[PDB]
């Protein structure tokens, strides 16, 4: 299962 | 900082003469990703071959597997032709039943 | 034995050639169940191993979206890295990154992990309390600021602990059979001379798994790690690998050198003797 993140966000 | 892929060729199961087998190629350790790699049948490309999906180790360097079925001969001889940025030329390994 | 999950996504941007190509992949333990390739026409995930495919389309269009919202984050982590760190637009660069949690004998959670390189050089890591940010560089240190701000490791240890142990554990039942076998190594010894002086004596282990293999040679008991060549452990391609351990002695006295080799499926280590 995937990864992830409900917003993902960047460097 | 780039590294020098590790070249190993080999067979999926020990080498009788007339069976079928499949020829590896393993490369390993380099970086970056992009490579050449060739198997090679008295000096000429194999055509049908088949490559792993590209995946690295804990240290971020990269493996890749290189392989196609082949039936050995005793006659046959068999090599693996690899480049990438570290090799100021191309890399050919010879292909031994022993290694 | 205890077992772990990993999916490692590559980066790599090419200047000149277009947007950066994104290659992910996934595995539990040494076997590789999925891929994703942006280059492909397919942009789907896919089944590597005949255990998940029994999966349904609820399963394949979920993880085919959040790869995809992953290759278009790592897409734009280029970028940023490149501005950060005042890089040219013309040179390659490449971004990789690593997630996955380890589960026991029991099945509950060991360690997860959760992090990123870049050009083969580490950037920043989620350690082992994953409460907290490894920063290997000034710009990696911006990006900490701006993940301890933004609470990222508090949700990566929600899925690394709840989601990928409950997945994990799941693969290891759909794939039972495949996924928890241990085949032993099937181990000879070859003879190669050189001169009349010296011969090369070679010790095979093959057709094991997982890959966690220890092959020593020992002189009389007396442990010989000089002038031994050992090669890095090969995979077969049938889902099994291998591996050699060899030593140049002189001849005659091949007698005297013992192969020793100990896996998972071995239930005591084996002994060679030419």
């Amino acid at each position: 299962l995937y990864k992830k993140l409900k917003r993902e966000i960047t460097f | 900082i780039q590294r020098t892929p590790k070249i190993q060729v080999y067979s999926r199961h020990p080498a009788e003469n007339g069976k079928s087998n499949f020829l590896n190629c393993y490369v390993s350790g380099f970086h970056p990703s992009d490579i050449e790699v060739d198997l090679l049948k008295n000096g000429e490309r194999i055509e049908k071959v088949e490559h792993s999906d590209l995946s690295f180790s804990k240290d971020w360097s990269f493996y890749l597997l290189y392989y196609t079925e082949f039936t050995p001969t005793e006659k046959d001889e068999y090599a693996c032709r690899v480049n990438h940025v570290t090799l100021s030329q191309p890399k050919i390994v010879k292909w031994d039943r022993d290694m | 034995g205890s077992h772990s999950m990993r999916y490692f996504s590559t980066s790599v941007s090419r200047p000149g050639r277009g947007e950066p190509r994104f290659i992910a992949v996934g595995y539990v333990d040494d076997t590789q169940f999925v891929r994703f390739d942006s280059d492909a026409a397919s942009q789907r995930m896919e089944p590597r191993a005949p255990w998940i495919e029994q999966e349904g389309p609820e399963y394949w269009d979920e993880e085919t979206g959040k790869v995809k919202a992953h290759s278009q984050t790592d897409r734009e982590n280029l970028r940023i890295a490149l501005r950060y760190y005042n890089q040219s637009e013309a040179g390659s660069h490449t971004l990789q990154m690593m997630f996955g949690c380890d589960v026991g004998s029991d099945g509950r959670f060991l360690r997860g992990y959760h992090q990123y390189a870049y050009d083969g050089k580490d950037y920043i890591a989620l350690k082992e309390d994953l409460r907290s940010w490894t920063a290997a560089d000034m710009a990696a240190q911006i990006t900490k600021r701006k993940w301890e701000a933004a609470h990222v490791a508090e949700q990566q240890r929600a899925y690394l602990e709840g989601t990928c142990v409950d997945g994990l554990r799941r693969y290891l039942e759909n794939g039972k059979e495949t996924l928890q076998r241990t085949d032993p190594p099937k181990t000879h010894m070859t003879h190669h001379p050189i001169s009349d002086h010296e011969a090369t004596l070679r010790c095979w282990a093959l057709g094991f798994y997982p890959a966690e293999i220890t092959l020593t040679w020992q002189r009389d008991g007396e442990d010989q790690t000089q002038d031994t060549e050992l090669v890095e452990t090969r995979p077969a391609g049938d889902g099994t690998f291998q591996k050699w351990a060899a030593v140049v002695v002189p001849s005659g006295e091949e007698q005297r050198y013992t192969c020793h080799v100990q896996h998972e499926g071995l239930p005591k280590p084996l002994t060679l003797r030419w």
